[PDB]
RNA sequence: GCUUCCGUAGUGCAGCGGCUAGCACGUUAGGCUCAUAAUCUAAAGGUCCUUGGUUCGAAACCAUCCGGGGGCACCA
RNA sequence: GUCUACGGCCAUACCACCCUGAACGCGCCCGAUCUCGUCUGAUCUCGGAAGCUAAGCAGGGUCGGGCCUGGUUAGUACUUGGAUGGGAGACCGCCUGGGAAUACCGGGUGCUGUAGGCUU
RNA sequence: GAAACCUCCCGUGGAGCAGAAGGGCAAAAGCUCGCUUGAUCUUGAUUUUCAGUACGAAUACAGACCGUGAAAGCGGGGCCU
RNA sequence: UAUCCGGUAAAGCGAAUGAUUAGAGGUCUUGGGGCCGAAACGAUCUCAACCUAUUCUCAAACUUUAAAUGGGUAAGAAGCC
């Protein structure tokens, strides 16, 4: 069908998207970014799977796509329909040519073939969030994704808490001095200069 | 509800005006063009008459603008005509032009140019202008500042500069709006304009509510009853005026004293204060909320 | 190859600053400038007559020329093999003053004021500039505690 | 006790909107010049709309703005057709207000078989003394915070003037 | 490969952004005739290929994908 | 201390709401005969003074938004020069010098010129 | 009625400036009015591609004659390329 | 040593322009498949376009910021008084 991903494997042209200028460019593969139980709380899946790449490389829609049906069917099959929620944190946007033959490079300019995305050394490719009791099923679904990509990649179960910026030993505190408000799969922050209305509005 | 334009975004994108701009008092574009030397002079300064109309008063000012703000070189205000026989009546057309002969007078003996360019004593009502003369100093060139005022025909402000004029300042104008320009037929009548001047309009309208009806007249000139300001004393009283004015129009200070210098004003509350007052308005609430 | 033109690739160059758009304020319409005033030139976006070209955008020369609203100035460009003094007529608020001559001035008369005086006394004073010494030895003290112990710090993986 | 807060009509504005052009809208000029006492002032289109069958600058309506106590006495001739009687829905947020008519001789302009049958649009705005700053010259500004008409000023304003029985609904 | 054309009842199709998707060949009445052939008109007739987007509103306008089909590809 | 007229810098000045204004002011305000222009003295212009701080305006306040200035982020990202450094590459590490920007957390919320008043 | 016309409020430009794009602009450089022909004549100097040669375009000026405005000033073509 | 110029790397989009993920709270406001109802903004949610604070990923022809390396100037007698 398309060229192997052997040759637009490396960060090798301007991240080219689609704009105005960039026009007729086909549509992703992947559709969907998240799921699972992704109408949750924070307070129920505090575990933060996260798959790390270690090489500054693209990665290609399909198998993003490829690796989200691979994730899912293996955390439906271990923990439930309902006891996960995986995000894919890589959007792709940078547009790859193609230049196809039948004059050879007499004016080579290449049609948009498919999208791609840029990864960096030490970025969160996809996240997985559930329970503490669902730890080893959740790197043997990343080990089982990890299969999907060119390079090298690493499992880290992170400090945070869920899909949250802020420490999982210090989260509990927070809530508990209300300085974080469970706000659906996130979290919100109050700090000490809003107007004091929104204060009394909360602590009664 | 509404879509909210005003946001942080919008605070952000955000760029205010000039300070006089969002106050709404200075024309910019018009001050561009009006004040800047051209760059071949290198020092001079290019003296404007700034002639501004107050509902209670007049103020006609002689400066020339500086990089750290302009300087007043003269002014003239029209509540000082209670010191020269103009009691009443201290916001119209004469009392316009009655500023801004005082303000020329001014500048000319405090220049030292009272005996040259005397100016139109005699008052005509034509066309005038200074000329200079040749072995003596020059006369005294300024451009008219009208400011945010729309220039019609018959202005106070072109009454300022009509006194001006008549006191014997070169500025350069044109009487196409003083009042007596016909509109449909563009002469200039110099009659009309001589009664606007010496106040017959006030005087004939006087006149016109005292053969009217007497509360209207009342209600109209009530400080023209008061100080027995009559319409045959109007045409005399702005002579006497002038002729005042033209005999010492130099100005005199107060000697300010006697100050007990207190504060009408609120002082500014501190940071220790409004810490203390959120901590208060904090432990309020909850002493309101821990009793039910 | 690319186009010749007057303002090609001036988007950044001939703009105007962030929340600095507006009217022109006066003072910069009211600089005066003499014959031989160190000048340095930054083109401004709003006023389009009279702007320089983007080869002379914060390039310094001297001031040959002032006529009624713009500024004729002797600037240096270097045409590929040699520095050229050419003449430019530029208008007044693409023009600011270089304060790179003002301190050499100020350290003129700072040196005619401090040779005026010390002359008739006889001491003889070094009037000239020195760069940075060395740091002139000296004793480090301590309230008799101890450095503190740096430590390498143990690596654990961030994201 | 408040001195000069007493709430005014600052003025009524009249409009015919006859839809396309010509003789109809010199006839609503006729009739809002009956009206009145003076010339109103057409007002012509913003852009070419072709299911209305106007164009572009094509002189479309016709209005008359009054002041003081000739639109007093229309804004009684208006309420005296209209009952005295208003809805909630009627009220604007600024306090001003509006109501519109199918026939203009229940207002008493005799009928004519040339001058035909037109409807036409009443629009009171509120004022108070001090609204000049938002409209005058060189100082402008926005007139207070608790200096503006209110929907509730509005209605108590209605109801102490006119003997307001406004309807909900 | 490149320039394209069309996806609309079982079928050939049509459709000026605002219609009840005209209508014909089939299937099923029914009127008429002495009964039949043609009819002059009705009923149960639509995965507008699919997805996404602007507009108040989409078959009609734009972008990708999916099926049937036309033409160009020269010298050693 | 404070105001008016003209300002320089052009949010430390703006925006939303609340409170306070003695005096001089500044305006709101009363009318359309004259000058003037409108569908309408609403705007502009003219002639005034019976009321007024209601509004503008001035000052203060908001665990205010914004803005200005610092710490954290962070010697982090990036980057001049160097190596017969690593690695299949991608990239990474070191020597040598410089060195940010978010989020996060503190402080502040206009100075000043000219001329003339008021608090005698 | 979602779009016809009238009014109030918010409205940093998110519209418009003939076109392609960029920059610029809020009592304008936009819209509507009133008057006009600086889109006139004549010497030089300078910038832009540049060899520092042309042409085209532009920049301040100089001498006249003018237009506009109450004047400051602006204008010797198009808001600049 | 002082004095200006940038808009590149980086970073940001809880800041503008363009793309783009998912929850939460609000009849802004209608409409379609819908369920209880002759219907109802009467209870349940849905998406097209709505709002409010959040959250994920970006931009050679985006940017509030913003480097390192650079580019001009001055470091005197051709200057001061
Ligand atoms: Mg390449
Ligand atoms: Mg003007
Ligand atoms: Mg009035
Ligand atoms: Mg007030
Ligand atoms: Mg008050
Ligand atoms: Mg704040
Ligand atoms: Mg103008
Ligand atoms: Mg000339
Ligand atoms: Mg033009
Ligand atoms: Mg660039
Ligand atoms: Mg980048």
């Amino acid at each position: 069908g398309r060229r192997p991903a052997r040759c637009y494997r490396y960060c090798k042209n301007k991240p080219y998207p689609k704009s105005r200028f960039c026009r007729g460019v086909p549509d992703a593969k992947i559709r969907i970014f998240d799921l699972g139980r992704k109408k949750a709380k924070v307070d129920e899946f505090p575990l933060c799977g996260h798959m790390v790449s270690d090489e500054y490389e693209q990665l290609s829609s399909e198998a993003l796509e490829a690796a989200r049906i691979c994730a899912n069917k293996y955390m439906v099959k271990s923990c439930g329909k309902d006891g996960f929620h995986i995000r894919v944190r890589l959007h792709p946007f940078h547009v790859i040519r193609i230049n196809k033959m039948l004059t050879g490079m007499r004016g080579a300019f290449g049609k948009p073939q498919g999208t791609v995305a840029r990864v960096h050394i030490g970025q969160v490719i996809m996240s997985i969030r559930t329970k503490l009791q669902n730890k080893e099923h959740v790197v043997e679904a990343l080990r089982r994704a990890k299969f999907k990509f060119p390079g090298r990649q690493k499992i880290h179960i992170s400090k945070k808490w869920g899909f949250t910026k802020f420490n999982a030993d210090e989260f509990e505190d927070m809530v508990a001095e209300k300085r974080l408000i469970p706000d659906g799969c996130g979290v919100k922050y109050i700090p000490n200069r809003g107007p004091l209305d929104k204060w009394r509005a909360l602590h009664s | 509800f509404v879509k909210v334009v005003k946001n942080k975004a919008y605070f952000k994108r955000y760029q205010v005006k000039f300070r006089r701009r969002r106050e709404g008092k200075t024309d910019y574009y018009a001050r561009k063009r009006l004040v800047i030397q051209d760059k071949n002079k290198y020092n001079t300064p290019k003296y404007r008459m700034i002639v501004r109309v107050t509902n209670r008063d007049i103020i006609c000012q002689i400066a020339y603008a500086r990089i750290e703000g302009d300087m007043i070189v003269c002014a003239a205000y029209a509540h000082e005509l209670p010191k020269y026989g103009v009691k009443v009546g201290l916001t119209n057309y004469a009392a316009a032009y009655c500023t801004g002969l005082l303000l020329a007078r001014r500048l000319l003996n405090r220049f030292g140019m009272d005996k040259i360019y005397e100016g139109q004593v005699e008052v005509t009502g034509d066309e005038y202008n200074v000329e200079s003369i040749d072995g003596q100093p020059g006369a005294f060139t300024c451009y008219l500042d009208a400011g945010l005022a729309r220039t019609t025909t018959g202005n106070k402000v072109f009454g300022a500069l009509k006194g001006a004029v008549d006191g014997g300042l070169s500025i350069p104008h044109s009487t196409k709006r003083f009042p007596g320009y016909d509109s449909e037929s563009k002469e200039f009548n110099a009659e009309v304009h001589r009664k606007h001047i010496m106040g017959q309009n006030v005087a004939d309208y006087m006149r016109y509510l005292m053969e009217e009806d007497e509360d209207a007249y009342k209600k109209q000139f009530s400080q023209y009853i008061k100080n027995n300001v009559t319409p045959d004393m109007m045409e005399e009283m702005y002579k006497k005026a002038h002729a005042a004015i033209r005999e010492n129009p130099v100005y005199e200070k107060k000697p300010k004293r006697e100050v007990k210098k207190k504060r009408w004003n609120r002082p500014k509350m501190s940071l220790a204060q409004k810490k203390d007052r959120v901590a208060q308005k904090k432990a309020s609430f909850l002493r309101a909320q821990e009793r039910a | 190859t690319n186009t010749k033109g007057k303002r090609r690739g001036t988007r950044y160059m001939f703009s105007r600053p962030f929340r600095k758009h507006g009217v022109v304020p006066l003072a910069t319409y009211m600089r005066i400038y003499k014959k031989g005033d160190i000048v340095d030139i930054k083109g401004m976006g709003t006023v389009q007559k009279g702007m320089p070209h983007k080869c002379y955008h914060g390039k310094t020369g001297r001031v040959y020329n002032v006529t009624q609203h713009a500024v004729g100035i002797v600037v240096n460009k270097q045409v590929k093999g040699k520095i050229l003094a050419k003449r430019i007529n530029v208008r007044i608020e693409h023009i600011k003053h270089s304060k790179s001559r003002d301190s050499f001035l100020k350290r003129v008369k700072e040196n005619d004021q401090k040779k005026k005086e010390a002359k008739e006394k006889g001491t003889w004073v070094q009037l000239k500039r020195q760069p940075a010494p060395p740091r002139e030895a000296h004793f480090v003290r301590t309230n008799g505690k101890e450095p503190e112990l740096l430590e390498p710090i143990p690596y654990e993986f961030m994201a | 006790e408040n001195p000069m807060r007493e709430l005014r009509i600052r003025k009524l504005c009249l409009n015919i909107c006859v839809g396309e052009s010509g003789d109809r809208l010199t006839r609503a000029a006729k009739v809002l010049e009956q009206l009145t006492g003076q010339t109103p002032v057409f007002s012509k289109a913003r852009y070419t709309v072709r299911s209305f069958g106007i164009r572009r600058n094509e002189k479309i309506a016709v209005h008359c703005t009054v002041r003081g106590a000739k639109a007093e006495e229309i804004l009684e001739k208006g309420l005296k057709v209209r009952e005295y009687e208003l809805r909630k829905n009627n009220f604007s947020d600024t306090g001003n207000f509006g109501f519109g008519i199918q026939e203009h001789i229940d207002l008493g302009i005799k009928y004519d078989p040339s001058i035909g049958i037109y409807g036409l649009d009443f629009y009171v705005v509120l004022g108070r003394p001090g609204f000049s700053i938002a409209d005058k010259k060189r100082r402008t500004g926005c007139i207070g915070a608790k200096h503006r008409i209110s929907k509730e000023e509005a209605m108590r304003w209605f109801q102490q003037k006119y003997d307001g029985i406004i309807l909900p609904g």
